[PDB]
């Protein structure tokens, strides 16, 4: 530093440094100014919004988009109200049951056919026939006593991690597009933006 | 994909004006008749004068939108629509 | 990475990070946020600098050359007093790719890299007959 | 007696055009 | 009928054929009707005109199976079409066997609806059902090409294994020992085909033109013009500028099926009039997603992440054997340099002292299964641990689903 510098003895913080074209020359935290797992670094909001957009992945149609609380509901078992209020997102629908093409497949294997009768009338053949008319949801064997407990422990936490959430690095590049160099968070968003291109495309939108 | 669409046929949004033609028409034959009775309105130079009208209102709420975020809220009450009537000066 | 810079903000020591700074350039047609990674920020508190002026930084260098005071409002920079040596004003992006050219004699590479400072002897004349191994 | 012609849903979009989706009351 | 009839019930597309075979017969698993109402049925679904505007629908969804109907009809359809399936013939397989594969992590009121539908209904005589993973360890049995691959350079079933699936519902990591396998170190991962093909969409959609409801050319895509970055992301986006294809669209009134060139041959100098989608980056940063999810910012682990923490959940001793030899499984391997990339990586992560070598089945890992069950069949241990109909009728239907293939009893 220049040798002899004027100070009024006025704050003097050695550590604190602002510098500006004073505007509004405020502090952004004058006063509180405002108004290695993976689940602590980004909060539960941010993690059930990582998994909605996950589940909304998922889907391959727009029939499934609405099927995304059910999906989500047999997933971790959340209703579908919280679902609707807080996730904030973006008779093909109801399962393979149209009779249209239970009398069509007849056509398909029509080339050749010789079928034959076997069959019973009992308490298995009732069970049978019930399933054949299945039309059940994942709700409803979930929220039925079917299945057991442990089962539900066994297979909802047999897949999760629960320590190590990553073992390697992030790149961290812009979203746009993959410019590798020079990367840097943008003014209000606070996403990484790279190129001018890519800044000019995500102000308007995205950001 | 889902969003491609946003970028090929979101090249070109321009929004309209939208005030419309009979009601707005029928209104200023009836605000015309006390100033003239059986004034004829020439079916011709009302669109101009249907975008000028247009275009000093949408300055009035880009104003009014600049003082509402100015008061750190959204939504618009009287008074900023009359301090920006009396601050342009009319 | 060239541009104006519009302000600076410097946090102290805190658990969660040893130095929250951020830095914010403005070009001819872009502004952009970057973060300082803990460093930096003695090279900018080694000299006195302040905002509002066109300055360049080199990503693998790291040295900060202060180009003068940059354009924005005549007036705020027509009353310094002549200097800033006659100010300045953005011109293009942010970051770009350049080529530096530095011409040496051989001399002066041999008297560079004779003793642990050499580039004062480029001036004093003190080289004193130079080994055959170094040329 | 028509200056009620205009009708609401052309003021909001009316304020649509300016920018902001927030619409008081008694704006139109 | 001394050899059985094996199924491979895939969720995309399913595996049915002899075990005299020596390929499947592959039959799609879905059900995908025109918006004006004329449905077909999957095996169907190749040979229709337009693909711009389908409605979709199937069966298996990303756990398991839950309605028996169209499975049913499915595979009456390729057990009662000889004429469409070629060589195959049958009246009622009455003495005819089964070989069938179904995940480990199934449901056991679901297990019981699947032994039900398989036996009281088509009246069968022997069943046996478990994972593709079991049957690997009898690749020993049977010489077959198989391609080790080193990480650290630049009875007859085989006790020790631990492999991996990645089909189109998702990816499954188990460790077998002692030819039985351990079900609480098994990791799943919900990147599937069904992931990978949204992906796709995504990043399309982030550079050319939208195809959201057209999905069919998002899976013909995926498994045509991707490659997995061969050393690391960065290196990779170099190769983005030299490296590129090119994909046309498929003009229903010329061609149903588009095609995909690349502008050093000149192989296909034939213009045409429709538009032509450049894809430069995107072939080889949708396969890294499996190492770096985050790159669409979700909190998934990764691959690595799920292997060594699988690893971890083993007991030491086994611990350095699972690794020593691993047998790559699942249609989404067949991606290039996926397996290498993959060595290398956990390779790196591995300290030291253990080497870990991956076996690469040549092709596709499918029908590389299908074999391996057949060969199964062949195999006699298959003979020693089989059932019988007095067994299933002797007992409920509880019992052959919670006793002995029921996984809670393995654990
Ligand atoms: N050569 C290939 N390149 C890329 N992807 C492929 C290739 N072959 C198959 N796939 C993908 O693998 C998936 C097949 O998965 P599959 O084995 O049917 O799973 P499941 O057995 O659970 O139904 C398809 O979605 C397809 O997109
Ligand atoms: F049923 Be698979 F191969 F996932
Ligand atoms: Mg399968
Ligand atoms: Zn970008
Ligand atoms: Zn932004």
């Amino acid at each position: 530093k220049a040798l002899v510098e004027e100070i009024d003895k006025k704050t003097y913080n050695p550590d604190i440094y602002f510098t500006s074209l004073d505007p509004q020359a405020r502090r952004y935290t004058s006063k509180k100014i405002n108004k290695h797992s993976f689940e602590e670094r980004y909060t539960q909001q941010e993690i059930l919004q990582s998994d909605r957009r996950f589940m909304e992945l998922n889907t391959e149609n727009f029939s499934d988009l609405p099927n995304v609380p059910t999906l989500l509901s047999d997933l971790t078992g959340v209703p579908r109200d919280r679902i609707e209020s807080t996730t904030k997102p973006i008779y093909g629908h109801g399962w393979v049951l149209k009779p249209e093409t239970l009398r069509e497949i007849q056509l398909s294997y029509k080339s050749t056919k010789l079928p034959k009768p076997k069959r019973k009338n009992t308490n298995r053949i009732v069970a049978l026939k019930k399933v054949l008319s299945s039309k059940r949801n994942l709700h409803s064997f979930l929220d039925s006593a079917l299945l057991n407990l442990m089962d539900k422990n066994v297979i909802y936490h047999n897949v999760y991690n629960k320590r190590y959430f990553k073992v390697l690095p992030l790149i961290t590049t812009c979203s746009i597009c993959g410019g590798y160099d020079s990367i840097s968070s943008c003014v209000n968003c606070g996403n990484k933006i790279c190129s001018v291109s890519c800044f000019k495309l995500h102000n308007e939108t995205r950001c | 994909g889902t969003v491609a669409l946003r970028e090929i046929r979101r090249f070109q949004k321009s929004t309209e004006l939208l005030i419309r033609k009979l009601p707005f028409q029928r209104l200023v034959r009836e605000i015309a008749q006390d100033f003239k009775t059986d004034l004829r309105f020439q079916s011709s130079a009302i669109g101009a004068l249907q975008e000028s009208v247009e275009a000093y209102l949408v300055s009035l709420f880009e104003d009014t939108n600049l003082a509402a975020i100015h008061a750190k809220r959204v939504t618009i009450m009287p008074k900023e629509i009359q301090l920006a009537r009396r601050l342009r000066g009319e | 990475i060239e541009g104006e810079v519009v302000e600076i903000q410097i946090d102290r020591s805190i658990t969660g990070g040893h130095k929250q700074g951020k830095l914010t350039i403005k070009t001819t047609d872009m502004e952009t946020i970057y973060e300082l990674g803990n460093k930096m920020i003695d090279g900018l508190t080694k000299e006195k600098v302040l905002a509002g002026d066109v300055i360049s930084i080199d990503k693998a260098s790291g040295k900060i050359t202060k180009l003068g005071r940059s354009f924005a409002r005549s007036r705020d920079y027509d009353a310094m007093g002549a200097d800033t040596r006659f100010v300045q004003c953005p011109e293009g992006e942010l970051q770009k790719r350049k080529t530096v050219v530095h011409t040496v004699s051989l001399h002066e590479i041999d008297v560079i890299n004779s003793r642990t400072q050499g580039f004062l002897a480029l001036f004093t004349g003190d080289t004193g007959e130079i080994r055959s191994e170094v040329r | 007696d028509n200056i009620q012609g205009i009708t609401k849903p052309a003021i909001r979009r009316l304020a649509r055009r300016g920018g902001v989706k927030r619409i008081s009351g008694l704006i139109y | 009928e001394t050899p059985p009839i094996v199924i491979d019930n895939g969720s995309y597309e399913i595996k049915f054929g002899p075990s005299t075979n020596k390929k499947p017969f592959r039959a799609l698993n879905a059900l995908a009707k025109d918006k004006f109402g004329t449905s077909y049925l999957s095996n169907h679904i190749k040979n229709i005109k337009d693909i711009s505007s389908i409605t979709f629908r199937r069966p298996h969804e990303l756990g398991q199976l839950t309605l028996w109907e169209l499975e049913s009809c499915i595979w009456d359809y390729c057990l009662f079409n000889p004429s469409e399936f070629d060589g195959f013939d049958l009246k009622e397989g009455k003495g005819h066997h089964l070989v069938a594969s179904e995940s480990c992590m199934t449901l056991p009121e679901l297990s019981k609806h699947a032994d039900q539908v398989i036996f009281e209904e088509y009246e069968f005589d022997s069943l046996f059902k478990s994972p593709v993973a079991v049957f690997v360890p009898f690749t020993k049995s049977y010489k077959g090409e198989m391609r080790t691959i080193s990480g650290k350079d630049e009875s007859d079933y085989h006790d020790f294994q631990l492999v991996i699936d990645s089909g189109f519902n998702c990816t499954w990591i188990i460790p077998v020992l002692k030819g039985i396998p351990y079900y609480k170190a098994v990791k799943k991962l919900d990147i599937g085909g069904r992931f990978l093909t949204g992906l796709l969409k995504e990043t399309l959609s982030f550079r050319h033109y939208n195809m959201m409801d057209e999905t069919i050319l998002v899976n013909n895509i995926k498994e045509q013009c991707l490659f997995v970055s061969p050393v690391s992301y960065f290196d990779s986006f170099k190769t983005k500028d030299k490296h590129a294809l090119e994909y046309v669209l498929p003009d229903f009134q010329t061609s149903f099926l588009g095609y995909v060139r690349n502008p050093r041959k000149e192989n296909v100098p034939l213009p045409e009039d429709a538009q032509i989608i450049t894809l430069t980056d995107e072939l080889f940063t949708i396969p890294e997603t499996f190492f770096h999810p985050e790159i669409s910012q979700i909190t998934k682990p990764g691959i690595v992440e799920a292997i060594l923490e699988s690893l971890s959940m083993l007991p030491e001793i086994v611990r350095p054997l699972m690794v020593g030899n691993i047998v790559c499984t699942g249609g989404n391997f067949n991606l290039p340099n996926f397996a290498q990339r993959l060595a290398a990586e956990l390779q790196r992560q591995l300290p030291t002292d253990w080497t870990c070598h991956v076996s690469v089945p040549e092709g596709d890992c499918a029908l590389f299964g299908w074999e391996v069950m057949s060969q199964f069949a062949k195999t006699d241990s298959y003979r020693k641990a089989r059932v019988t109909r007095e067994e299933y009728y002797e007992h409920g239907p509880d019992w052959c689903t919670k006793h002995r293939f029921g996984y809670q009893n393995w654990i």
